[PDB]
């Protein structure tokens, strides 16, 4: 059977050890998304 | 200053194409091996430096205007291909050549006939040179 | 004689048929000579220029 | 506090300072990294008992007519 | 578990039939072995 | 019944002409008198390859390991991989596929798993230029050997995924009873994990005896470095004899060891391939066994085949009569009119066979 | 902008210039240049 | 102990500490040993070979003209019969000892120079090192090429083969030794052992476990296995310019610039 809804994800390793590699390259290039004073 | 010296040999005071396809059939002819070398002139913008570091050993590149060198550094600072690849300031007429096995570069139009007697009286020449000339000439 | 009856005579091993009208395919490479005795062998290239160009 | 430790534990194994360094070899270095990764991540300081799910999901992802039937002993 | 499993297989088969399709619908209207060069300096 | 064959002679074959006759067929007295009787590993992992390409296949290995039965399904394929055990490389396993591809239900795209080259199997350009044309020759368009790692002895390490896009009822009937003319030598010297000075000594030495020749002489430099070069350093050259005229190609190969030489195996390998088409009339040693099944398996028609004297071996002996115990087929040779040479034709009638499990 | 390029010039090591004599020297200004007894002695 | 400096050559015996004999000589650049100690051979930097017999006190013959340049390096067969000399002249000599006199073989050409060469102790590869950076190795017995090593910043100074000798070891002006395997002459690992050159490093015997001495003065003790430093000993004020380790592999002596011989001995 088919289901309604996008199942909940689950936080395994891979996807922590991928969100954690995003989270280190973006700060290896100090490329941050943060507000500044205008 | 190093500054000031580099401001009296240049004041820092070209038109290129922007078809990758050509591009690509230039290399095809060039057909370059992994051994061999090759000699980079007017590279500009440096879209077709990095293609000949895919293809090749090792890249020097001579710009005339050293800001479009300088750029072109920049593009390659921090990459693996940036070892291969070396610069040169001033014209490729004037000094010494380092020897290559292939000739590929945007030459200018005014120094492209000039530049191929160069080739030909160039003692080692390359097997085969690609370059991009006015129709009529 | 003719290798073709000799081929299917079962009973005629084929090492037995090879001689009379003169090991395992798992073996891709098919046998040769020793080194030595091939490289003298063509010290020219004739016997073949007519299969060349 | 966790970020004291981790510069403390950079800093014992030489991941962060001055290299020419005036008045370890670089396979341990990885080593370190590795090594100081796992043991700063609580998720996977140490957590609670049941707030991660890895070994559920992992054993999921491990769990045609006729076949060889090998009877050699 | 098994949900999870199901949207991603009903995502590949759709994927692969649109692929499929705008092939059919282009055909309508050389080197096999060139990444090997690439493959050789790593 | 079944079809009875002894020993693991052509264990390869036979379980492949089964395949294709559809004839279920038992080989018994697999190794008895050995110290380790019964089926090798490597055997082993074939008949599992056998399985993964079919349907309803049933395979039984005796409790000793020496008898095998075999039930063939019809030929399925599909997409899967396939790990290849050290004691035989890739291309053990890639070259029986060949017989079966161009007659499947769906392409073949194989992944291969293990050591890459030996000196008893096929390697990999053997497979890409030396049999591979042959299947073109025979209507097979499409087919490919794709090399994602190479993997040298002892470790290996290397890829290849296999792809038969082409999708025939039958091969097509053979009419070759000329000499094809040899029009350029090509060929491949590789290494992996090495400088790449060995590789130009492969070909120096090749290229010392084959300059006597006439026609134009051009080995490509294949020098593997990096991660893509497999676990072991090893290298190796492969020559190919081509005849643009028809697409004809005669080939030899062979991997160098330690304590070897490079020029010396340049040399040899150039050596060897030049008594491959001396030994030839129309197809080297090395592919006729591709080349006379296919005929057998053509549609019922007369394909000629041109063999010379020196291809007619014990090996080709066996081969044949493995065909006819399974086929029924008998192969005909008959004198060529000429003098200059002491060729023979080899004439074989299809049996009319299809793709039955193609979709239509 | 030129002095930022200019800096740019004296940053990367890989960098040379030909004067109208023809004389090949790095940015800053300096001509830019084994023994066997020196690496053995 | 032999310790060769220009114009002096000294042979001094462990327990003293102190020399024996005192022979002249010129400014060696390469000294050895004879089989069972009788004899002391080394190279000039005039190219003249030196043959000093221990217990004569005297040279016994000199063959100024035997090298036209100066004899880089110089190393002996296990038995001793033959005789392979490196040097500037980009010849590599081989010699043989007749009753005991010294007579001309064979030479080889090469490309450049030889800066170092080394025998293994099976006698069946010989290794010569270049200013190309190019180290040949050859077959002692046939005399032909086998396998190159490539790579190297700067030429290697020292090559060592191992007990076993599917092993080469290659120091360099590059300041990183490498581990290259005779097989297929294939490198295993390389090592940034030492800042500055390391112009000597030894096998130490039946182990793979390899010495090292550098112009920092350092002197490292290192498994090729393991790939990294066992232990590291400095006691050398200046360079250490070579080192020598005994045929038990015991102790390991070492002298440097500062005109300081030090005995490393195991404990």
């Amino acid at each position: 059977f088919d289901r309604t809804a996008k199942p909940v994800p689950v936080i395994t390793s891979e996807v922590t050890e991928s969100l954690e590699d995003m989270i280190r390259r973006r700060i290896q290039d100090s490329n941050f998304d943060d507000l500044q004073r205008r | 200053s190093a500054e000031k010296h580099l401001s009296s040999v240049f004041k820092f005071n070209q038109h290129i194409l922007k078809n990758p396809l050509v591009a690509q059939g230039i290399v095809d002819k060039a057909q370059i091996r992994p051994s061999d070398v090759v000699l980079e002139v007017g590279p500009g913008t440096g879209n077709l430096t990095v293609r000949i570091l895919e293809q090749a050993k090792n890249v020097v590149a001579v710009e005339m205007d050293p800001r479009m060198a300088a750029e072109l550094t920049k593009r390659v600072r921090g990459t693996p291909v940036e070892k291969k690849l070396e610069i040169m300031l001033g014209d490729f007429m004037k000094t010494e050549l380092p020897y290559f096995d292939i000739c590929i570069s945007n030459t200018p139009y005014q120094i492209s006939s000039p530049l191929v007697f160069k080739l030909i009286n160039q003692p080692r020449p390359p097997r085969v040179s690609i370059l991009m000339f006015q129709r009529e000439f | 004689w003719n290798i073709g009856k000799l081929i299917y005579m079962d009973n005629i091993s084929p090492e037995e048929c090879i001689r009379r009208w003169r090991v395992d395919l798992e073996k891709f490479v098919p046998y040769f000579d020793t080194f030595e005795k091939l490289a003298k062998k063509w010290k020219s290239v004739d016997a073949i220029k007519e299969r060349f160009l | 506090s966790q970020l004291k430790n981790l510069k403390a534990a950079l800093k014992a194994r030489g991941l962060t300072g001055q290299t020419n360094v005036k008045s370890y070899d670089r396979e341990e270095k990885k080593k370190a990294i590795a090594e100081i990764r796992e043991e700063f991540n609580p998720f996977e300081a140490v957590g609670k008992p049941g707030i991660s799910k890895q070994i559920g999901e992992e054993q999921r992802k491990r769990a045609k007519r006729g076949g060889v039937i090998d009877k050699r002993f | 578990f098994e949900a999870r499993q199901r949207i991603e297989e009903k995502n590949k088969e759709s994927s692969d039939y649109h692929a499929k399709m705008a092939h059919i619908v282009n055909t309508i209207n050389k080197n096999k072995y060139e990444r090997e060069r690439k493959l050789r300096g790593g | 019944k079944y079809t009875t064959f002894q020993g693991s002679q052509n264990f390869r074959l036979r379980i492949v002409l089964a395949t294709l006759s559809g004839k279920p067929i038992k080989i018994e007295k697999i190794r008895s008198g050995d110290l380790n009787p019964g089926l090798k590993d490597y055997e082993v992992s074939f008949l599992r390859l056998i399985e993964s390409v079919t349907n309803g296949s049933v395979i039984e290995i005796s409790y000793t390991g020496t008898t095998v039965i075999y039930r063939p399904g019809i030929i399925v394929g599909g997409a899967s991989t396939h790990i290849c055990p050290s004691s035989k490389p890739v291309g053990y396993f890639v070259e029986p596929m060949l017989y079966l591809a161009p007659f499947s239900k769906k392409k073949f795209s194989i992944l291969f798993k293990g050591i890459t080259a030996s000196h008893n199997d096929a390697g990999i350009e053997a497979i890409k230029w030396g049999l591979m044309p042959v299947m073109e020759k025979f209507g097979v368009r499409e087919c490919a050997l794709h090399t994602l790692k190479r993997g040298s002895p002892p470790l290996g390490g290397g890829e290849v995924h296999l792809v038969v896009d082409s999708l025939i009822a039958q091969p097509i009937t053979m009419h070759e009873i000329d000499r094809p003319i040899i029009s350029s030598i090509t060929g491949v010297a590789y290494s992996t994990r090495v400088s790449p000075s060995l590789v130009n000594r492969m070909i120096d030495g090749a290229k010392k005896v084959l300059k006597n020749l006439q026609c134009e002489v051009n080995i490509t430099a294949d020098v593997w470095r990096g991660e893509n070069s497999g676990k072991s350093p090893g290298w190796g050259i492969t020559l190919v004899a081509q005849s643009k005229q028809k697409g004809w190609s005669y080939f030899a190969e062979d991997i160098g060891d330690a304590g070897s030489i490079p020029e010396e195996l340049g040399e040899k390998v150039a050596c060897q391939l030049l008594e491959e088409i001396s030994k030839s009339a129309a197809v080297g040693r090395n592919q006729l066994p591709l080349a006379i099944v296919y005929m057998v398996i053509g549609k019922e028609d007369i394909g000629r085949l041109r063999i010379n004297k020196e291809q007619i071996d014990e090996r080709f002996i066996i081969l044949l009569r493995d065909i006819k115990k399974i086929f029924n087929t008998e192969v005909f040779l008959k004198p060529v009119d000429e003098a200059d040479n002491e060729d023979m034709i080899a004439t074989i009638k299809g049996i009319g066979f299809t793709n039955t499990s193609k979709k239509i | 902008k030129r002095n930022d390029v200019v800096d740019t010039l004296s940053k990367a090591k890989n960098i040379t210039v030909i004067n109208q004599k023809g004389e090949k020297k790095d940015v800053s200004g300096k001509t830019k240049k084994p023994d066997s007894t020196n690496i053995k002695l | 102990l032999a310790t060769a400096s220009n114009g002096s050559l000294k042979i001094w015996n462990i327990k003293t500490h102190k020399c024996i004999r005192t022979f002249e000589c010129g400014y060696a650049l390469t000294c050895k040993f004879l089989p069972g100690g009788l004899l002391v051979i080394l190279g000039t930097r005039n190219g003249e070979l030196q043959l000093f017999d221990l217990a004569s006190s005297s040279l016994l013959d000199t063959i100024e003209d035997a090298h036209d340049a100066a004899i880089w390096s110089l190393d002996l067969t296990s038995d001793g019969k033959r005789l392979v000399t490196g040097s500037a002249d980009k010849t590599v000599k081989f010699w043989d000892f007749k009753v005991l006199k010294l007579h001309h073989d064979t030479t080889l050409e090469l490309t450049d120079d030889i800066l170092c060469v080394r025998v293994s102790p099976d006698d069946r590869y010989l290794a010569i090192s270049l200013l190309d950076n190019t180290v040949k190795v050859f077959f002692l017995d046939s005399m032909k090429f086998y396998l190159s090593l490539y790579g190297h910043k700067l030429p290697v100074l020292s090559i060592d083969i191992s007990f076993d000798s599917k092993m080469i070891i290659t120091s360099s002006a590059d300041k990183n030794i490498k581990i290259w395997g005779l097989d297929f002459g294939d490198c295993h690992k390389s090592l940034f052992a030492h800042q500055d050159s390391i112009m000597n490093v030894k096998f130490l015997p039946q182990s793979h476990n390899f010495f090292s001495c550098s112009k920092d003065a350092v002197v490292k003790y290192w498994d090729g296995e393991k790939f990294e430093c066992i232990q590291k000993l400095y006691a050398h004020q200046s360079e250490v310019w070579a080192l020598a380790v005994a045929t038990d592999g015991g102790f390991v002596v070492s002298s440097s610039h500062d005109h300081s011989i030090r005995i490393w001995e195991e404990t």
